[PDB]
């Protein structure tokens, strides 16, 4: 029972250990919002030119 | 009971369920290059 209940601790640790993965993911500065405003801004002036 | 063992059960309370953690990116907005004072060259059209 013991190691049942490590093992619950060591899989809530994951859990936290991807949800700080999915937060430096939305805080990183290159992430997807960059760049659908580089595709964007590059679309319309690619038109322009 | 005779032995001291009670006859009615007892009563389990259910155990919080694990929450789902949330993040977020909070944005921020500078300002804009504004354009300095243009300078006239001594050069043509083409080589400037």
């Amino acid at each position: 029972r013991e190691a049942a209940v490590l093992q619950k601790n060591y899989l809530e640790t994951q859990q936290a250990q991807t949800q700080a993965q999915l937060a430096f993911l939305q805080s990183k500065f290159s992430n997807a919002a960059l760049y659908n405003w580089l595709r964007g801004r590059l679309s319309a002036i690619y038109y322009q030119f | 009971t005779i032995d001291g063992q009670p006859l009615s059960l007892s009563l389990y309370a259910t155990p919080a369920d694990p929450s789902m953690l949330l993040s977020a990116a909070i944005t921020a907005s500078q300002g804009g290059g504004d354009l300095p004072h243009a300078v006239m060259p001594m050069y043509r059209f083409p080589v400037i």
